[PDB]
């Protein structure tokens, strides 16, 4: 059960949740709950004083703002979600979070393509560390970039390929997926000529 | 006090750094007609009206570390 | 003898007229015919004020006033009719229509019944008698109406339920609010008042066509009046149901629009793969279908074209028959363009603009390809083309067309859109088409990002329009909540919309996390809605909104739109970016729009004029000066390019009647080719922009203008017909007008410059100082234009700022989500509904205030081209055409881009008013308007003329005020503050001559006697106008310098100032010496709080204030604090009998509400025919708000004070709003006195230039040491009459109080404390503890009385030390100075160290010895502790002194405590003990975590009431910590100074409190019976029997903070720094 913390309404549900998936031991997810401060203090002191289920979970997603209490970070295990240090960490970062299943499909050409895509996406972020020399501003090159390159890349070889085994290189849509690419999923960000 | 006589030997020297004039460009008919005299024109105007209030604000700063005249609000604003 | 006759016309006008009834339904007979009904009586009413006028009224003057009473009465009554009888009428259709709502709502529907039976009854009554007159005479007509109107109030508002169902039942209803829902779900039947509904819930449906018997709908009309008929019609009769036949209109638009496309695109397959084109044949297609038709066959056409041509080309080696394509589109073009050059029907000429913009893409699109040398129809640079696939063998008519766009198809949603503005299609745009599409095919929002002015929310509509999608604009604030855009979704995804969401970082960055969920929700549907597995046939796709299944449709999209840039804007979280796609629009072709743009409305040059007006856009910003309200951007260009079509069209109209009137010879080739377009541009670029420049930059653009476009002048017209107009206006508002370099033609030129603006934007903002003359431009052009055009106008002013941003656009319960309107948003919908005819007038609403982002971003979509005000409700109100939005600003410095580009902007400088023109105002105005209400005009005339040697250019007046701009005042000098207060002062000599002439009726004042008064005072007059503000050196250098440029005879003293002489009525010059005597005050009236010794500064600012308060003229007293403001404002009230003064205290948090309250005490709202008036409840009587800490409220991010403003309303103006019936309240019989310390004093703040333009300002500074030693001298020696023996010692024992408070004064200063503030308030405190103890001595030796002096001094200078260095001093500093004063007396006697005086050990206050002290406090205490608090206590000396001091304050009126120090201390536990000593009941309120305002409100009453109709003495003690809120305080510093508090008692509460009051005033033995009296006794019990005690930790930046939020507890309370322990 995901809430979004923000709303009276939505203090109802996570407090519903919570009692509810503590008996029941499913996982509750709160998002954006450095959004309120107050409520997270009584939301620390209710869960010290709670046996809940074995195999219950909550999960707390915020942002890494000092209005977050201490005794909430006491309480819990902190989990910090950055940048990759590098391009090699970059890219094994992006091959895990991509499912076998959809690389190893009828076009072989399929996996060279998300090699491409990660080594790409790998390129730009690290460039991003250098902010006046990388790029020009801190662009959110993130993984919604990465996931709508992937579909792009997918939708096109799919169209070009009608369900054989291998295509060769000249017939790939390089111009398709380089347009979109330069003027939608990452270009949309760029600002600057 | 410590930090009112610090201040008052970086007014001062901020003040012998600063320079003194700037005078505004003059207006003529055939001036007016050039770009470049349309551009600088605005140049020195921008250049002379901010020098005038810097070099004030530091005066106003050290007649203050010198106690000669008294805080205001802005004054204990700038010098903050 | 005319006024009889016209009297008898009216009379039998009104005995002949009747109620024009027409039956309702075979139910009753309803009114008919409101307008001419309400015009006669306007017509009449208007008649009656002119007999009025004439000297002959007096005779027929008893019948004329009792018939104004009749008229007035009937327009009240037909004022509420009108509303009483439409609401009955839409309640009936919906009670009586529908049959679910008798049992789901049976308890209202039964009242409804009940009501509705009395209105049937009023109705036959009306019926059977329907004079005007004899229905006036109903007996209670006026009440019952009243009553119905009430009533229906009360139903309406409960059918909140059945709104909210009716609304799922047909989901367009859910973009209209519910006083029009309620209108359309009874008006069903009768669908002639629907028409103005259809524009809410449809893109371009404006109105809809039906048979003459309205049973049948037989198409649709959009506001061009371009009409879609039916290929179907529905009829009604069929289907009676509201909802039902409105979603067989909805989809009987959408299947007849895709019908006619098949028609339209068979016809236009001609055209395409055709040679050559006839241009009447092409031209009667056009005509033939609607304009969004026409485009969408070209664009069919053309795509066919290009993918027929690509399959040809396949072969690689094949022809090219892409040039085929591409000459087929340069003829289409050729036509196009040609047609525009010859005249054209406005819907047709809109057409063809339409078809020229798309085909010069086409165009682009197709030498694009022919250059990339494309071959095959599957190539990206084809495929990422938005291209339009037609399939006319497909049976369903809504899919046979196809929009595809890379890999994102879209189905056209053939939703009418009129005739909408089409965009140029610009390499960005088809960039935003690309992303957007591909986010749609994503099921992703978008988010097209930048800043101001790039056509990223036109870009949301023009992709929107293009797939025939119906977008709706929301601008977004803080205010769109989680509730509201979930209901904004649920009528979205119903209806299947567009929602584009502008600003949409203005949201709470909670309530962005929380829509995050309904976002991801609706996508999810969205996403199982279009994969293939899913069949319509099965269960619809549904999502959860609002713990609700809702349907979403296919066509809903969401997005967003906001300027990353702006600071202050909330971020979003990044679970909810990722739910959108982002595309930046930085930087748009302007180059490229208008190019096309001056292509499509005929010019022959667009190329070269398109190369030229662009860069010229650039090299102004750069080169002219920087200013906040300079913009040209993307949205000034677009204005031009409009204006420079109608221009053209407007030249080409004149062209042709000067032919026409000159022979016969017309043609439009001729005129064509002959036609100056760099004129035409340049005229419309001078009419946009020459009216913001500055004067500087008028000749900087028209000199950039010679390079840019060399040869051509701008020559404005001379508006002859409307100059007229303007000097008759000018004329009879006292107002100087001048053509050209006369005096007034630079106002004149504004004011001309102004209309022009008003004709080309619905959006204005007059811009200029403070006294710029902006408000008189714009009534002035008010009033001419109606004089000219014959239109009335209507001119609505809000500050924005003087009240709530809630109370100014309306507020959404969280609740009960029921929507009230804000002042805003009541004056648009009245308008907008018409019911008095709002929409024949020119209606004006003026924001006269400052301008800040958090209000007017809220305006964005109002001043944008979508004319819309969108409210969190869903609602949405359309901007009339005959409405103008105006900014009357001072400044835009906190204004944004956004803000600056959406609106025309008239420039007004300080220049633009001339010091003349004012000189010829005040003149005008005296020689006219009497100051009684002439003997006194006669007298004003001839005083005019005195003073008009001086009122001159560079006259004694001009140079005086040009050397007090180069003094320093107190205060920002402004032209209008000083004249205002120079003029008002000559009122007063006006004014005192008619006393002369009263008091002399055989000798009335000669004109040589006038003359030399006149001149005198004149001068008297512009040295305290110009200089009451500065100190008394810069009073001096004024009188000096006016000593050398006056010829007026002046005081011959070699050294006293001008300014210590007054005029007498004589003629002459008299010193102010001979007015101040040394006058001897009595012994009991020794330093008492009204009691005033009279010096040189007194009686010269009692005069000047009696001066400006006896012509109501409001004004600040500014001074140091303890000056003598209010001791000077108190004693010349004296001399204003009729005038009441109530005293308000502001703090850092007082807001308008402090002021409100205040007039729910003392005033009372009056309904009049004029209007609701407030005056003060005695009659015959002034209130006086005097206000002591103006410049404390508190300042928010955008450099404005809403009380400030809320008072600057209400005397610039007259009045303000009541935020309760957004109705208009005009202040009557109350004025406005105002006191401050200097602003760079800490917490104060710089009073607004506007305000402050009102308000004269004097300087009351401290009294110097000469000024001292007389005040405290006299009371000296009073006091010392006493004691025989003692009184030679009055003088030594002055100057030695004189002397040490000047040493405390000099040592101790803000700087090293906030409360180190030091005024002759401790010199009266100290005369004051000095006479106290001396009263029962019978006599003293001279050792005693400087024990008593020494003593008083250090609770007066040493108690409120922080650190012992400077206790020390003040103790040794006393020594010397005794010594010093008082020699050869016993040292050790009189100045023992341990100064105690006590008079616990005695019935006197008398010194007292320490050990016989701590032995009586040990006997006391053993006594308390059994007793009271049974907490030991350990007696140190400090202790001894500590409860000496509290027993001191508690034995004193209206004494108050602020103790200091560590907690702990013993500063709660010692106060109880001498409140118990002394008798006091300790009150301590208990807060607990639920303790809120309410609790302490209802604590203060039990106080309140204890001490003020129980005669009880209170020790109120209370601690910082029991502060929870700004509000406690706010309270409190009310209490502390006045002793009352206004909005504490209201209702019950009141009527209780004022029992009590009667009952302990009969146990006094007073006999009050009023109310006024009974609060007044009540006062005056607290004050003498309340004693707050306020307990604080010795925080350092928390003192300072306390000091401006509650300044009563630094100015009323003794303040004690009990520290922590030594
Ligand atoms: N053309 C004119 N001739 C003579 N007197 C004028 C003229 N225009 C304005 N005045 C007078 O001069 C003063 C200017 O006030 P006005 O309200 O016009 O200024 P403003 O620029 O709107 O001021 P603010 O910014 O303070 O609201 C008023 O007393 C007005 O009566
Ligand atoms: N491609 C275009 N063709 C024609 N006009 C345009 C184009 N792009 C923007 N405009 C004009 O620019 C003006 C401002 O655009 P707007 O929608 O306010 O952008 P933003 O969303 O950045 O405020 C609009 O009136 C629009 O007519
Ligand atoms: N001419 C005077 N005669 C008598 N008292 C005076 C005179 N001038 C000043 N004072 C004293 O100065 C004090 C002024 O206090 P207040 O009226 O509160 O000043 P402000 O309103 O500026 O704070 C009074 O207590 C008054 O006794
Ligand atoms: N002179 C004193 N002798 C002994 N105890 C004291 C003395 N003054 C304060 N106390 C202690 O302080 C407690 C009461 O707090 P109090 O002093 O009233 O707080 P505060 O000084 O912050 O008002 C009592 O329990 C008492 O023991
Ligand atoms: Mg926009
Ligand atoms: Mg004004």
């Amino acid at each position: 059960t995901s809430i979004a913390i923000g709303s009276a309404e939505g203090f109802n549900q996570a407090d519903k949740a919570i009692n509810t998936a503590v008996k029941s031991g499913r996982w509750v997810m709160l998002k954006n709950v450095h959004l309120a401060p107050g409520w997270l203090m009584q939301l620390e002191k209710k869960l010290h004083s709670l046996q809940p289920h074995a195999c219950f979970r909550l999960f707390l997603t915020m942002e890494i703002n000092p209005k977050v209490p201490v005794n909430l970070l006491r309480a819990g295990r902190i989990f910090v979600f950055e940048p990759p240090p590098g391009v090699k960490a970059n890219m094994l970062r992006t091959f895990s979070s991509i499912p076998v299943s959809r690389i190893c499909k009828s076009p072989n050409e399929r996996a060279r393509l998300y090699f491409l895509l990660a080594w790409f996406h790998a390129i730009i972020q690290e460039r991003l560390r250098y902010a006046p020399l990388g790029w020009s501003k801190k662009y959110e090159f993130g993984e919604s970039d990465l996931r709508s390159a992937c579909d792009t890349v997918d939708t096109w070889l799919d169209d070009t390929a009608k369900g054989r085994q291998n295509i060769s290189p000249d017939k790939i849509p390089w111009s398709a997926l380089k347009t979109l690419m330069a003027q939608s999923i990452y270009g949309g960000r760029v600002d600057n000529e | 006090p410590a930090w009112m006589r610090t201040l008052h030997t970086t007014a001062s020297n901020w003040l012998h750094l600063i320079p003194q004039t700037l005078s505004h460009l003059k207006r003529t008919v055939e001036n007016i007609k050039d770009p470049l005299f349309r551009f600088f024109e605005r140049e020195v105007k921008m250049g002379a009206k901010l020098l005038q209030d810097v070099r004030q604000d530091l005066a106003d700063v050290v007649q203050v570390c010198e106690g000669k005249k008294k805080q205001t609000n802005y004054l204990r604003t700038l010098i903050n | 003898m005319a006024l009889e006759e016209f009297l008898k016309q009216i009379r039998e006008v009104w005995n002949t007229y009747e109620l024009d009834l027409v039956n309702y339904q075979n139910k009753c007979r309803l009114i008919r015919g409101w307008d001419d009904l309400f015009n006669k009586v306007k017509e009449h009413i208007n008649s009656v004020s002119a007999m009025k006028l004439s000297p002959y009224y007096k005779v027929f003057e008893e019948d004329a006033l009792s018939w104004e009473d009749k008229l007035n009465r009937i327009m009240a009554l037909f004022d509420v009719w009108i509303d009483v009888q439409r609401r009955w009428v839409y309640l009936e259709g919906i009670f009586t229509g529908s049959a679910d709502i008798k049992h789901l709502l049976p308890v209202e529907t039964q009242r409804f019944q009940s009501i509705s039976t009395e209105f049937l009854a009023l109705m036959k009554k009306v019926s059977k008698s329907p004079l005007v007159m004899d229905v006036l005479n109903i007996q209670g007509v006026q009440r019952s109406l009243e009553r119905l109107a009430d009533l229906l109030g009360k139903i309406q508002k409960a059918l909140g339920e059945y709104l909210e169902r009716e609304r799922s039942s047909f989901p367009r209803f859910y973009f209209v609010g519910d006083e029009d829902l309620l209108e359309i779900i009874g008006n069903s039947k009768n669908v002639a008042k629907l028409q103005k509904h259809f524009k809410k819930m449809f893109a371009g449906v404006s109105s809809i066509i039906l048979n003459e018997d309205n049973s049948v709908v037989l198409g649709i009309s959009s506001r061009e009046g371009e009409e879609v008929m039916f290929k179907t019609p529905v009829s009604i009769t069929e289907h009676p149901k509201i909802n039902e036949w409105l979603t067989l209109v909805e989809k009987e638009m959408r299947v007849t629009l895709a019908k006619l496309l098949a028609e339209s695109v068979t016809e236009v397959e001609i055209f395409g793969k055709a040679t050559s084109i006839d241009p009447n044949t092409y031209i009667t297609w056009i005509d033939k279908y609607q304009a969004q038709l026409v485009v969408l066959s070209a664009q069919i056409a053309w795509s066919e074209n290009v993918e027929t041509a690509l399959s040809s080309m396949g072969g690689g080696g094949d022809a090219a028959p892409l040039h085929s394509v591409l000459s087929n589109v340069e003829v289409t073009l050729n036509v196009l363009a040609d047609s525009v050059l010859m005249e054209q029907p406005p819907l047709r000429r809109r057409k063809l603009e339409h078809l020229i913009t798309e085909l010069v893409h086409q165009r682009d699109v197709t030498r694009s390809l022919i250059k990339s040398k494309i071959d095959n129809a599957k190539s990206f640079e084809w495929l990422s083309q938005m291209r339009f696939y037609f399939d006319p063998k497909q049976t369903d008519v809504l899919q046979q067309l196809s929009i595809q766009m890379a890999n994102a198809k879209f189905n056209y949603g053939f939703e009418y859109l009129g005739v909408q503005d089409k965009l140029v299609q610009t390499p960005l745009t088809d960039r935003c088409y690309l992303t957007m599409t591909q986010a749609l095919e994503a099921r992703l929002g978008g988010s097209p990002f930048g800043p101001a002015g790039t056509g990223k929310t036109e870009s949301v509509k023009a992709l929107g329009h293009q797939l025939g999608r119906f977008v709706l604009v929301f601008n977004c604030d803080e205010t769109f909540d989680f509730q509201a855009m979930g209901r904004i979704f649920v009528g979205l995804c119903q209806v299947g919309a567009w929602g584009c969401f502008d600003e949409f970082n203005r949201l709470e960055e909670r309530m962005l996390s929380a829509v995050s969920q309904q976002v991801q929700c609706i996508q999810e549907a969205l996403r199982e809605h279009s994969n293939p597995n899913y069949d319509k046939t099965s269960a619809p796709i549904t999502c959860e909104l609002l713990n609700k299944q809702v349907k979403v449709s296919p066509d809903m999209a969401i997005f967003i739109t906001m300027n990353p840039g702006y600071a202050g804007r909330s971020n979003l979280p990044d679970n909810l970016k990722k739910l959108f796609r982002s595309l930046a629009m930085t930087k748009p072709d302007r180059q490229l729009i208008a190019q096309v743009m001056l292509y499509s409305q005929g010019f022959r040059t667009a190329e070269v004029l398109a190369n030229k007006i662009v860069p010229f856009f650039k090299l102004c910003d750069e080169q002219l000066s920087s200013q906040s309200h300079y913009d040209f951007g993307l949205r000034a260009l677009k204005s031009v390019l409009v204006s420079a079509g109608n221009v053209k069209r407007e030249r080409i109209q004149k062209i042709k009647r000067e032919k026409e009137e000159r022979g016969e010879a017309v043609d439009e080739g001729e005129i064509a080719e002959n036609l100056p377009e760099q004129e035409i541009l340049i005229q419309s670029v001078c009419e946009t922009m020459v009216p913001k420049l500055v004067a500087e930059d008028i000749p900087l653009l028209f000199s950039l203008l010679s390079d840019v476009f060399p040869g051509v002048q701008y020559h404005r017209g001379e508006m002859t017909a409307l100059r007229e107009e303007l000097k008759k206006v000018c004329q009879e508002m006292y107002l100087t007008y001048g053509d050209g370099e006369e005096v007034g033609g630079m106002w004149v030129e504004k004011v001309l410059q102004l209309y022009q603006i008003t004709q080309i934007n619905h959006g204005l903002m007059m811009v200029g100082p403070s006294g710029s003359g902006k408000s008189m431009a714009w009534r002035v052009l008010l009033k001419a234009l109606e004089r000219l055009e014959g239109v009335e106008g209507v001119a609505h002013i809000i500050d924005p700022k003087a009240i709530s941003k809630d109370h100014l656009y309306g507020t959404l319960d969280p609740n009960t989500r029921e929507w009230t309107d804000g002042l805003f948003t009541h004056v648009l919908r009245k308008i907008i509904d018409s019911v008095r005819g709002e929409l024949q007038k020119r209606q004006w609403i003026v924001f006269d205030g400052d301008v800040d982002p958090e209000w007017v971003e809220n305006l964005n979509s109002v001043l944008d081209d979508n004319k819309l005000l969108t409210l969190p409700n869903g609602e949405r109100l359309s901007l009339p055409p005959n409405v103008r939005i105006m900014f009357e600003v001072q400044d835009l410095k906190y204004a944004t881009l956004a803000t600056v580009s959406r609106c025309g902007m008239v420039w007004f400088s300080e220049d633009v008013l001339s010091t003349d023109m004012i000189f010829n105002n005040f003149l005008a105005r005296l020689r006219s308007i009497p100051l009684d209400e002439s003997p006194m005009l006669q007298i004003q005339r001839d005083a005019a003329t005195i003073m008009q040697p001086y009122f001159t250019s560079n006259g004694l007046v001009t140079k005086a005020l040009e050397h007090a701009f180069q003094l320093e005042h107190i205060m920002d000098l402004t032209r209008l503050r000083c004249l205002g207060s120079l003029f008002s002062m000559l009122h007063q000599a006006c004014r005192n001559v008619a006393q002369y002439n009263a008091n002399h009726p055989d000798f009335p004042m000669q004109i040589e006697q006038l003359e030399r008064y006149i001149q005198r005072y004149l001068v008297y007059a512009i040295l305290w106008s110009l200089s009451g503000d500065s100190r008394l050196k810069m009073r001096a250098e004024l009188g000096e310098y006016i000593r050398r440029i006056t010829t007026v005879p002046l005081p011959t003293a070699p050294n006293i100032p001008i300014i210590d002489y007054e005029v007498s009525i004589s003629g002459e010059w008299s010193p102010w010496q001979a007015k101040v005597p040394q006058i001897e005050v009595e012994t009991h009236k020794v330093a008492a709080p009204d009691v005033v010794v009279p010096t040189l500064d007194t009686v010269r600012h009692e005069a000047l204030l009696y001066t400006w308060l006896a012509e109501h003229k409001p004004l600040v007293l500014c001074g140091p604090p303890g000056s003598g403001k209010t001791m000077t404002l108190f004693s010349a009230l004296r001399a204003l009998p009729d005038m009441e003064v109530v005293g308000l205290n502001f703090s850092s948090a007082t807001t308008p509400e402090l002021l409100l309250k205040t007039f729910d005490h003392y005033c009372e709202y009056r309904r009049t025919p004029n209007g609701v008036v407030l005056a003060p409840v005695q009659l015959g009587k002034w209130l006086v708000l005097f206000c002591d800490e103006i410049n404390l409220p508190d300042m928010d991010k955008y450099g404005t004070q809403r009380v400030i403003s809320f008072i600057r309303q209400m005397v610039e103006h007259g009045g303000f709003y009541r935020t309760s019936d957004q109705t208009w309240v005009k202040l009557e019989r109350i004025q406005f006195v105002g006191a401050c310390n200097p602003p760079t004093d800490p917490g104060r703040k710089p009073l607004s230039h506007r305000f402050l333009r009102h308000v004269p300002v004097v300087y009351v500074d401290y009294p110097g040491p000469a000024s001292l030693t007389q005040i405290y001298g006299t009371f000296n020696r009073a006091m010392l009459r006493l004691i025989p023996s003692l009184r030679t010692y009055a003088e030594p024992l002055t100057a030695a109080m004189v002397e040490f408070y000047t040493m405390s004064q000099e040592r101790f200063t803000q700087d090293t404390q906030p409360h180190y503030i030091y005024s002759p308030r401790e010199m009266t405190r100290w005369v004051r503890g000095i006479f106290e103890a001396l009263r029962p001595l019978e006599t003293l030796p001279v050792e005693g009385l400087i024990r008593i002096w020494a003593h008083e001094a250090l609770r007066l200078f040493q108690d409120r030390l922080v650190e012992d260095e400077e206790r020390r001093w003040t103790d040794e500093n006393i020594d010397t100075v005794a010594l010093k004063h008082f020699p050869n007396i016993d040292r050790e006697k009189a100045m023992s160290r341990p100064i105690l005086y006590s008079n616990w050990l005695s019935k006197d206050y008398i010194p007292v010895d320490q050990e016989e002290l701590r032995d009586y406090v040990k006997a006391r205490l053993k006594v308390f502790y059994e007793e009271e608090l049974d907490v030991p206590l350990v007696l140190f000396n400090e202790v001894l002194d500590h409860v000496l001091r509290i027993d001191r304050i508690f034995r004193q009126p209206q004494g108050h405590l602020l103790l200091i120090g560590v907690s702990g201390a013993g500063k709660t536990t010692l106060s109880r003990f001498v409140a118990w000593m002394n008798g006091l009941s300790v009150y301590q309120i208990k807060v607990h975590r639920k303790y809120t305002g309410e609790d302490f409100d209802e604590d203060l009453r039990t106080v309140l009431r204890r001490s003020g109709c129980k005669n009880e003495k209170i020790a109120f003690i209370m601690d910082e910590s029991n502060v929870l809120d700004s509000g406690f305080l706010e309270r409190m510093n009310t209490l502390l100074a006045n002793g009352e508090v206004p909005g504490l008692f209201e209702g019950d509460e009141y009527a209780t409190l004022m029992t009590q009051c009667k009952e302990g005033a009969q146990k006094e033995g007073l006999m009050l019976d009023s109310h006024e009296e009974l609060y007044k006794w009540f006062t005056s019990q607290v004050i003498r029997n309340l004693h707050v005690v306020f307990t604080m930790n010795p925080s350092s930046e928390g003192l300072k903070d306390r000091a401006a939020t509650s300044p009563a507890l630094f100015n009323r309370c003794v303040l004690n720094w009990f520290g922590d322990w030594s």
